[PDB]
């Protein structure tokens, strides 16, 4: 928020948090 | 070996007729089909209790084998005389007044849907049928020349009941694969044969009710390849529909035209997704693959049905084993336990 590859990463992770 | 194949046809009869007394009198929730899976082979070859097919070759095979079961024990078709009808194609030429028709005898109704978007449109595609023309003219075997016609195929014989087809399926050359088309359609509740029939066209032209009213709605909800079978029907009382899917019969709000067009109507919708621990708003078109797949259609116990012209006790055990087994797993039973025990 305050780059390009993580975008992916974060919203790959943000399906693999309980 | 046509014995066989006899034995075979009212064999699946006998089943048929069973599953029928146990969904009558059975008070269990639902009923498990040893034999009609056991009996039932499809077009010969054994049926895989783990493959999905199409409902039509089923339907076909299963209304062909009760036919040859009624005619090899001297009844009628059942069928046949209520569900079946006879297309009567008709040919007429422009440049000659020459006119071709003969009959044609089916089960269901096929009506395009991809071109269509109401039950009424694919109708009269029937009615105003095709032109032949160029090269592609019928050729008149009276004139002995290609000459244009127009091909079109109206209903001869109403029957009492009308079986619709909704074509949804088709194959795709590059995926080398079955495909499901989920185009939005449209069907009324009432529908009228009249105009669509030989008599209409012919009391437009100038030269027994034809009303029907729905009361089945077959609906698929999946893939090509899978997809689920589940049905929507009428209860013929004296004073409404239900949601019948596999082993479950539980009551619908589908009579509601909103709820009509959710479930069976289909049809593109622009959905909203849910997701990322509800922070991310987003929205995509989705693809209703919940849609109807066949459907039914009443006009407004026959003799005749039971005229020639050529068991009740697996009901009964089964209620009473159940119903024993029942009271034995029942909360005030236990509870009579604890008193007995603790008095």
């Amino acid at each position: 928020e305050r780059s390009h590859s993580a975008r992916m990463t974060l919203a790959k992770a943000c399906e693999l948090c309980p | 070996k046509t014995e066989d194949r006899k034995e075979y046809n009212i064999g699946v009869l006998r089943h048929l007729q069973v599953i029928f007394g146990h969904l009558a009198a059975s008070r269990l929730q639902y009923y498990v089909p040893r034999g009609f899976w056991k009996q039932f082979r499809l077009w010969g070859e054994p049926v895989n209790l783990r493959e999905q097919h199409d409902a039509l070759e089923f339907f076909n095979s299963l209304v062909d084998s009760l036919d040859e079961a009624l005619k090899a024990l001297g009844h009628p078709a059942m069928l046949s005389k209520v569900l079946g009808g006879s297309f009567a194609d008709q040919k007429i030429c422009q440049g000659c007044p020459h006119r071709y028709e003969c009959e044609e005898s089916f089960t269901t109704l096929n009506v395009d849907i991809r071109n269509h978007q109401n039950l009424l449109d694919s109708l009269e595609q029937y009615v105003k049928g095709d032109l032949l023309e160029g090269a592609n003219a019928y050729h008149c075997e009276k004139c002995n020349k290609k000459v244009d016609t127009v091909k079109r195929l109206l209903i001869k014989k109403l029957p009492p009941v009308l079986a619709i087809q909704l074509k949804r399926f088709d194959y795709d050359w590059e995926r080398e694969c079955a495909i499901k088309f989920n185009d939005y359609f449209e069907f009324p509740r009432e529908l009228d044969m009249e105009p669509y029939t030989v008599a209409g066209v012919a009391k437009l032209e100038g030269d027994g009710s034809t009303k029907y009213r729905l009361v089945g709605v077959l609906v698929h909800s999946g893939q090509a390849s899978g997809g689920h079978y589940y049905s929507y029907i009428i209860q013929r009382n004296g004073g409404r529909w239900y949601k019948f899917d596999d082993g479950d019969v539980t009551e619908c709000k589908m009579d509601d035209d909103e709820e009509m067009k959710n479930q069976c109507f289909g049809g593109e919708y622009m959905g909203e997704v849910f997701d990322h621990m509800m922070k991310r708003m987003s929205y995509r078109r989705q693809k209703r693959w919940w849609n109807a797949y066949i459907l039914f259609y009443e006009r407004m116990q026959d003799d005749e049905l039971i005229r020639y012209i050529s068991i009740e006790r697996s009901v009964r055990k089964q209620n009473v084993q159940f119903m024993h087994n029942r009271m034995q797993y029942s909360m005030e039973y236990f509870q009579f336990m604890k008193k007995l025990l603790t008095c």
